[PDB]
RNA sequence: UUUUUU
């Protein structure tokens, strides 16, 4: 190792960098804050209503060809539906201890009875988008009054 | 496994679902295990769980319910419990319809008033099967100490045909009258082991009723040495290989050494105040007959089947909840039932050991025989 | 393959699909499956902020979808999935999107084409329209509306236009309204219409509020709609009601990110105390941009406040939650996402500087400089200039730092000081002195004046003129309160001149009234150096032992004691070995020097052990070599240990071992020395000693030729130095005098003169006396030994 | 805010009072901080029992608060520092199976609370329960069962 | 919620001094499971984990000083070792006898790494280069050059075409074997690295520097995906699991942690060693870990699949 | 004075 004297001479008189004058502190910098809550808006996309399912020979079923049909159990989810048709789940997940997920039907209970027979394709109900707009959230006492747009 | 589907075998006891796992993995293929802490292979087709885990993954989906065929409820007579009887009924209610159910039980009287409820809670027919005539029947003796040095006289008070013999009790009461704390009990145990070692009905499981007594009488016994040389070598090699994985300080502390000393002679203790690594070694050295006397307790009486040669009791009343209750017929039947072994003896002997006062045959009647229990329902509300 | 895809596990499904494709190539369902698998991988890639991988995946997915579309172009799902792929690349920071679309998609099937962002979105819209043409369903209508919305958003966000995107927005509203009327019982359509209705270009908040309320009523389990209403209330100064909506929304779904971010924003607005923790939780969930910026801001602001570092706010949060590294990674992701915002870059630079990642801090400041070229406010541009220049100077390339400091108005203390330091580092000492005095002109906070005076002393000393530096430091001492840096610099200057007069006074001044200094090692070093100047050479070790007794901790102190015992008074070798071992035990990062010193001490000792393995000199020096293979002292120690082991084995007379490694170690020593900045005299001593030791080792093993070639090359390299020539003499005269022979007086006189060339070295003289004994002139040998004895005693 | 402001090596010992199922008592050789955290938890339990009994439930406050039986708090506190098992076994008169039991029942609860602190939004409770859990399972208390392997 | 982790075997005193490197090779097509360790000796003991235990098979030695790196091959039966001895003698693993000997000092080789096809055996030098030798075919075909400092770590991506090199002072260099051109140099940490590893499929590069952090970079760009900080001292080795979900890190604080890259958290910690842990590896289908430590011991763990 | 599970 080097002797003490030259070690001290290098340690202190090599350059002024070591001084507290040139440190990372001793600047007192400041920043300005800019929030942007409009970025929080989230829009989710619709699912694909088609599957291109196979065909089957009526006896000893064989694949004639693949034809597209309409799916029927979309808009069904794992946290809002209790049936064995819902999408499997979020991912590989903790086996138990999961709030916000629905159990399947308890076996003595079925609870599916409805027809809702419209079955239209041009089913446009002529909803009014500007006459009387409801402005009370479900559970609150008052909403907000916005000026009308002409 | 033939249908490619999945099956869940559910056991209530945390210690019962380990050897069942071992035997099901040894018998065929893949068997996952789930408990509070173990999660070996949670993708197999014979998942073994505790009912509170099936109750917890029925409230969520858990996507295992999508592939089940059978749910094998093993011991469905725990519904009568006071703090866990609601779990079996929350499970039996939340089960979906495509899952068939198997309910093993223990020959309760009102089996047709319970299966009817489960039959009409679902919309399926339920078949009730009940059997009798267990193999290797059991003879209930009574041992009262006398000539504790070598002589042991046993009075037969119940036989393989259920007939109560008051004559034997008459003899016992007469002898007790004619007759007229730990030092007498030591001679009692040496007289029992003297009359038991003369025959080949050796692998005896003592049932003590308090953990301090449980290891205390095994300490006070202090000379049996029931093991040959090759059994010495196999006991020592197996136990050291299993205990020598873990570190140094963990292998020299009072219970480990003291219990190892007891097992060296061919003696074991199995109460609840020992490390689980010692309970597990006691059972695995008892399941191959290389340990010769076991001072077990009721936990061995519940969590397993494991027939042994000679079961010997020690008292009539155990304190459970501020009661100092005597064994109820339902309880006694299980411990007595695992007395005979299968094809290694004609029958099995259950020895009662009244020492303090008169046996009081009137209550012995209801203890040694009696309708086990009806099937109640302990449903209650939790948060 | 499809079943495996259903459950995630995308890689296995892709592999299976490819195996299928290898056999048959026109199999449409496999092609479609490959496309969805890549699309899902791309979306998962975009959930974490990996924007390059997502682009790769989407390009490949378009490849597969066109491959499928060549065969059956009547099916709708293929067109819709193509449109999904095309439009899922919004907010991916253009100049990162160049997509190699090829073929039928662009009408006619010509070659290949590279599309930018707007073109890609337009192609997506075209694809959705074509899919809708042949199968008119609601979902495609809603997706088409969203695509038009994205195109308008992209045009506005690049400031490319305004009021020329009106038709696009009306088209978007038309499509969403058509979808909603087609099936007015779906929360998705109401929610999408509501979100679009509140876009900055349309600004119809009543319709948006209506749409969100209808969506909530349609299906009550809806965190998205509740959070969108919360945002609507929050931007229009309704803090309470927005708080109600966000709290209930997270009540419905505890792991939705935006509700937590909104809660953090509300807490910040109303000034609570757990806003920083809320931002930390937001960071822990997933990488959103707003939460990222909030957390970075709070971390940097907390670092600024210098009254914190006892609070258990700073202590726990920053130093036990590892806030700084987390903030750095967060900002890296943010900046790659956005990359047109300067304060983000400046915070990134500040944090990187605190992690001593100086090169990345320089890059961050550089990018901030580029951004701020044109702006209304020039002060922030000047501040960025000072910081970028300062970091540039910190790690070489001084010319660039000087140029950066030129291109700024040099009127504030910080900028002038940085300029001064850069100038000094390059050279130009007069310029640095001028800058420091000019900075002294405008000075408050007398601490700063004292520091500038000390810097002046250092810089003018460098030229020479120690007298004026000394007077200037005394002038600094005359100030109200000394700084413990002027006194310390004064002691070092006093030691630099071989006079202990002022050094003692300065040391007494430093010790008397300074306790707030927290090194406790530097003072010991100064005291010991002062004692060593006077040549005392025994007090030194005693003084360091006193210091270690005062503070029995501090591994550094023990290590220094071991080093001094190795250098001065090497007769307490055993104590030195113990001290080095103790220093090594009490930590790990002082391993390097402590192991070196204890190995050298064991070398000095000899073989005073029980012939025990695993604790000889060789083992410890080997351990040190493994810890830090960078310094040349460890390699020299290895040379010495090998030679000593050879001699010990020779004493036991079993076998010489570890024969030929000297050349490799010498090469290592030279290579390691090359990278040391300056200890010039020490480096020269080390290289000279290593060369001599290597030559002697080569002589000992018996590889005379290699030693000869080494010496010849060394002398051919540089002019003669009278030391190595002695080595050449020794290697020459080994064959001769090993067998009895008579020597001519010419060689003997030459050897004597050569020894006289390099005098003041007892080894040489003792070797010459051995030569005299070899031929046999004993009395002459006696005289040579006597001369060596006199030299040693003096 | 009872637990949030303590060291992670004290929250494990404070939570050891819900699981032990052993005869309970207070302590003497306990720090001041533990001796007040015990009172704070008991006071919170008193409030919960008071809202139960003042609502219509039939469970007196004494019956609810009697399930909390501390008395292994100090033993768990000493275990969660690096103390080997032997000294704990010596420490007090409780059978050495019922101690491994309680520790096994606590290291699995300070880990579902590690999972719940991420749900409430307390990443400092998450960062302290993810420390008090990983420092509690090291040795023969958590030895693997023979049957499984 | 974790799996069942635990020890299976504990060799009491493998060598006479510290063990500095370890390599696990399932070289033969059947289940061979040979473990090769080098120590602060000449000893290069070659163990075999046959059914439940390590039985010493070879004790070959030709070295003079302590071994700093050992390596094993998956295709051939072969091994290589380097030491402070300035020699790269590479063994045969079948009769326990030396095959070759390469002269190279600390300016020509520090640490070993075989090729993906076990053919080239690149090493990291002192002056900054990476020297690629040829096994069974001579010496020093070519050397990649990075204008940097002493280079400590050498890693090969499992599929080939990538070579990574850490250095003292932190900087990391990524080359592509196809053309030999520096793709990009990351700056990583600020102090020496001394361990690196790719992931299977070679899209994730895991460093481990001397300050305690574990950067997780991303290949084909310069993105980093997070910093894993859970140790209390130096980090000395990192081994990546055969399935791309976990990796194991051994630190100088006497602790072997197992992380997972999905959530960047530590699943299980092993507290079984008593001194610095210098080497960790996985095996074949990764379900066991070997950990050699400064104290003479060999741990084999159980990480169920 | 016994026993038990998330």
């Amino acid at each position: 190792a080097p002797d003490l004297q030259q070690e001290a001479e290098q340690l202190f008189l090599s350059s002024p960098a070591w001084l507290p004058l040139h440190g990372v502190e001793h600047s007192a910098r400041k920043w300005q804050r800019k929030t942007d809550p409009w970025s929080l808006l989230a829009v989710l996309g619709a699912p694909v209503p088609s599957d291109l399912q196979a065909q089957r020979h009526p006896t000893t079923g064989q694949i004639l060809g693949y034809k597209e049909v309409l799916l029927e159990n979309t808009n069904l989810s794992a946290t809002t539906s209790l049936s064995l048709r819902r999408p499997p789940g979020p991912a590989s997940q903790s086996l138990w201890g999961n709030p916000t997920q629905y159990p399947f039907w308890p076996g003595g209970m079925d609870e599916p009875t409805i027809t809702d027979l419209n079955t239209r394709e041009e089913a446009e109900e002529e909803i009014d988008f500007e006459k009387d707009l409801l402005t009370i959230p479900p559970g609150f006492k008052k909403g907000m009054d916005f000026a009308p747009k002409d | 496994q033939k249908h490619m589907t999945r099956t869940i075998y559910t056991s209530p006891i945390k210690a019962l679902s380990n050897q069942k796992f071992r035997d099901f993995r040894n018998t065929f293929g893949d068997v996952g295990l789930l408990t509070g802490d173990v999660q070996l292979h949670p993708e197999a087709s014979c998942l073994i769980m505790t009912t509170e885990i099936l109750r917890s993954m029925l409230y969520s989906g858990s996507d295992v319910i999508r592939d089940l065929e059978w749910v094998i409820f093993d011991e469905v007579h725990y519904i009568n419990d006071v703090e866990r009887g609601v779990v079996w009924e929350e499970v039996l209610i939340m089960l979906p319809d495509h899952v068939s159910i198997i309910l093993l039980s223990a020959t309760v009287p009102n089996a047709l008033e319970f299966a009817d409820w489960i039959g009409r809670l679902k919309r399926r027919q339920i078949y009730v099967i009940s059997t009798v005539t267990r193999p290797v029947p059991l003879e209930h003796y009574l041992f009262t100490g006398n000539s504790s040095k070598t002589q042991g006289e046993l009075f037969l008070l119940l036989d393989s045909r259920g007939a109560f013999h008051t004559k034997g009790y008459y003899a016992a009461v007469e002898a007790k009258k004619e007759r007229m704390g730990p030092a007498q009990d030591r001679g009692v145990y040496l007289s029992l082991l003297a009359s038991l070692r003369t025959r080949a009905q050796l692998p005896v499981v003592v049932f003590t009723f308090s953990r301090g007594r449980c290891d205390e009488q095994a300490s006070g016994l202090t000379s049996l040495d029931l093991t040959t040389s090759s059994e010495k070598s196999e006991i020592h090699l197996f136990l050291q290989r299993c205990l020598a994985r873990l570190r140094g300080s963990d292998r020299q502390l009072p219970q480990v050494l003291h219990m190892s000393e007891l097992l060296n002679r061919g003696l074991g203790v199995h109460h609840s105040g020992i490390l689980p690594i010692l309970k597990e070694i006691v059972e695995m050295l008892f399941s191959r007959g290389l340990v010769k006397v076991l001072f077990a307790t009721e936990t061995f009486a519940m969590g397993v089947n494991m027939p042994a040669r000679t079961v010997v009791f020690d008292s009539m009343r155990k304190h459970d909840g501020s009661t100092f209750r005597d064994l109820l017929p339902g309880e006694y039947v299980q411990m007595a039932g695992r007395a005979g072994r299968r094809g290694l003896d004609p029958t099995g002997t259950v020895i009662l050991l009244c020492k303090g006062r008169v046996p009081e045959m009137a209550d012995l009647h209801r203890m040694m025989m009696g309708k086990p229990s009806q099937l109640q329902s302990q449903f209650r509300l939790t948060y | 393959a499809a079943i495996q895809q259903i459950l995630g596990k995308y890689k296995e499904a892709v592999a299976q699909y490819q195996m299928i494709i290898k056999k048959k190539e026109d199999y449409v369902p496999a092609l479609k499956g490959l496309g969805e698998c890549h699309l899902m991988m791309a979306k998962a890639a975009l959930v974490d902020y990996l924007d390059g991988k997502a682009v790769d995946y989407i390009e490949k997915a378009l490849e597969y979808f066109t491959c499928a579309l060549q065969h059956r172009a009547d099916v709708s799902c293929l067109w819709k999935l193509a449109g999904d792929a095309c439009t899922c690349l919004y907010a991916v920071a253009p100049s990162k999107v160049n997509v190699h679309v090829l073929g039928v998609l662009l009408g006619q099937k010509e070659g290949k084409q590279v599309l930018k962002k707007n073109e890609l979105l337009h192609l997506g819209g075209r694809c959705y329209g074509r899919a809708l043409k042949l199968m008119s369903t609601s979902n495609t209508w809603c997706d088409l509306g969203i695509n038009y919305y994205r195109q308008a958003q992209h045009l506005a966000e690049t400031g490319s236009n305004m009021n020329d995107l009106k038709e696009l927005l009306e088209k978007s509203l038309h499509c969403l309204k058509k979808a909603v009327r087609l099936d007015s019982n779906n929360h998705l359509y109401w929610n999408a219409l509501g979100v679009v209705a509140c876009y900055s270009g349309i600004g119809n908040y009543a319709l948006a509020q209506h749409c969100f309320i209808k969506s909530i009523q349609s299906e009550q389990i809806n965190a998205v709609a509740w959070t969108n209403l919360g945002v609507l209330y929050l931007t229009n100064e309704n803090i309470e009601q927005a708080h109600e909506a966000f709290k209930m929304a997270q009540s419905l779904d505890p792991s939705y990110l935006m509700c937590w971010i909104g809660q953090a924003l509300i807490a910040e607005a109303v000034g609570s105390y757990d806003t920083m923790d809320l931002f930390r939780h937001t960071t822990e969930l997933n990488m959103h941009t707003e939460g990222a910026l909030g957390y970075a801001y709070w971390v940097c602001t907390t670092l600024q406040d210098k009254s914190n570092r006892e609070t258990e706010l700073y202590q726990y949060n920053i130093l036990q939650m590892n806030a700084i590294p987390a903030a750095q990674v967060i900002l890296n992701k943010y900046v790659e996402r956005i990359q047109n915002y300067a304060p983000a870059f400046t915070m990134l630079g500040y944090l990187n500087e605190h992690l001593q990642l100086k090169k990345e801090a320089a890059n961050a400041y550089q990018r901030a400089i580029l951004l701020l070229q044109t702006a209304e406010d020039q002060d922030t541009y000047n501040v960025a200039i000072r910081n970028y220049g300062r970091l540039l100077c910190s790690t070489g390339e001084y010319d660039k730092a000087i140029q950066a400091f030129k291109s700024t108005p040099l009127e504030v203390l910080e900028d002038i000081i940085g300029f001064a330091l850069a100038l000094f580092m390059k050279g130009l000492y007069k310029e640095s002195s001028k800058a420091y005095e000019r900075a002294l002109s405008i000075v408050e906070s007398e601490q700063d004046k004292a520091h500038i005076l000390t810097a002046l002393a250092i810089t003018e000393y460098k030229q020479g003129k120690t007298d004026v530096a000394k007077t200037l430091l005394f002038k600094c001492s005359i100030l109200k309160e000394p700084t413990t840096e002027s006194l310390q610099a004064l002691c070092a200057l006093g030691l630099a001149m071989q006079d202990a007069t002022l050094s003692k006074a300065a040391l007494n001044e430093l010790l008397k009234h300074i306790k707030h200094k927290d090194s406790n090692y530097q003072r010991c070093l100064l005291t010991s150096a002062i004692y060593a100047l006077q040549g005392r050479s025994v007090a030194v070790q005693k003084q360091i032992s006193k210091a270690v007794h005062s503070n029995p901790g501090d591994p550094a102190l023990w290590s220094l004691l071991s080093r001094v015992v190795a250098q001065y008074a090497q007769r307490n070798a055993k104590g030195g070995v113990v001290a080095g071992n103790v220093a090594h035990i009490l930590d790990s990062n002082h391993g390097k020097k402590a192991l070196l010193y204890t190995a050298v001490n064991q070398l000095a000792m000899g073989s005073s052990s029980a012939e025990d393995e695993k604790n000889t000199a060789l083992k410890t020096i080997q351990k040190a070599a493994l810890l830090s293979p960078g310094d040349p002292a460890i390699w020299a120690g290895l040379m010495a240990a090998c030679h000593a082991d050879d001699k010990l084995a020779l004493v036991n007379n079993t076998q010489p071992k570890r024969i030929d490694l000297y050349l490799a170690l010498l090469s290592a020593v030279s290579a390691s020395i090359k990278d040391e900045k300056f200890f010039e005299n020490y480096n020269q001593s080390l290289e000279k000693w290593s060369l001599s030791q290597a030559v002697t080792g080569l002589i000992d093993t018996g590889r005379i030729s290699e030693a000869e070639t080494l010496c010849t090359k060394n002398l051919k390299s540089n002019p003669d130095q009278p030391a190595v020539i002695l080595l050449l003499r020794q290697v020459q005269c080994k064959p001769l005098l090993e067998s009895q022979k008579p020597l001519p007086d010419a060689v003997l006189e030459e050897l004597q003169k050569t020894v006289m060339s390099n005098s003041t070295s007892v080894p040489a003289w003792q070797w010459l006396a051995h030569v005299y004994q070899s031929q046999g002139m004993m009395r002459a040998a006696e005289m040579c030994y006597r001369k060596s004895l006199q030299l040693a005693s003096q | 805010n009872a637990l949030s402001t303590l060291r992670p090596e004290e929250i494990a010992a404070l939570l050891s009072g819900l699981v032990c199922q052993s005869p309970g008592d207070a302590g003497d050789q306990l720090p001041n901080t533990l001796k007040q955290g015990i009172e704070r938890v008991r006071a919170v339990a008193k409030r919960i029992g008071e809202v139960q009994v003042a609502c219509g439930l039939n469970q007196t406050v004494e019956e609810f608060v009697g399930e909390l039986n501390f008395g292994l708090v100090e033993v768990v506190y000493e275990w969660a520092r690096g103390m080997p098992f032997s000294e704990l076994a010596g420490l007090s008169g409780t059978p050495e199976g019922l101690v491994v039991r309680c520790i096994q029942r606590l290291a699995e609860m300070c880990r579902s609370l590690r999972g719940a602190a991420r749900l409430v939004g307390e990443p400092v409770l998450g960062a302290k329960m993810e420390t008090a859990a990983t420092l509690l399972r090291r040795d023969i208390v958590f030895a693997a069962s023979l049957y499984t392997q | 919620m974790t799996n069942q982790y635990g020890i299976l075997f504990k060799q009491e005193q493998a060598h006479d001094d510290a063990i500095w490197s370890v390599a696990w090779g399932t070289n033969k097509k059947e289940n061979s499971e040979t473990v090769v360790t080098g120590s602060l000796d000449d000893l290069v003991k070659v163990w075999k984990w046959r059914d439940e235990r390590l039985d010493l098979q070879w004790s070959l030695e030709g070295h003079q000083l302590g071994v700093v790196s050992v390596d094993i091959s998956h295709t051939l039966p072969i091994a290589a070792s380097s030491s402070l001895d300035a020699h790269i003698r590479l063994w045969d693993l079948e009769n326990g006898k030396q095959i070759k000997s390469i002269d190279a000092g600390p300016v020509d080789a520090w640490t070993l790494a075989f090729s993906p096809d076990s053919q080239y055996l690149a090493t990291g030098t002192h002056v900054g280069k990476v020297n690629i030798f040829g096994v069974e075919s001579g010496k020093k075909e070519y050397s990649l050059d990075t204008r940097g400092k002493f280079i400590l770590s050498i890693a090969y991506s499992p599929d080939g075409k990538y070579l990574a090199s850490g250095a003292i002072d932190g900087i990391i260099n990524i080359f592509d074997i196809a053309t030999g051109k520096l793709l990009h140099t990351l700056e990583g940490h600020a102090m020496p690295i001394r361990s690196l590893t790719f992931s299977p499929d070679s899209q994730l590069l895991v460093t481990a520097s001397d300050d305690g952090y574990i950067k997780i970079y991303d290949v084909q760009h310069a993105n980093l995906a997070g910093t894993l900080s859970g140790h209390a001292s130096w980090v000395l080795n990192v081994a990546f699991c055969p399935d791309d979900t976990h990796f194991v890190s051994s630190s100088s604080d006497k602790s072997v942690k197992v992380w997972d890259v999905g959530t960047r958290t530590c699943v299980h910690t092993f507290f079984d060693h008593q001194d610095q842990v210098w080497g960790v590896k996985y095996n074949g289908n990764g379900s066991k870990i070997v950990s050699v430590g400064d104290d003479q011991e060999i741990h084999i763990y159980d990480c169920p699949i």
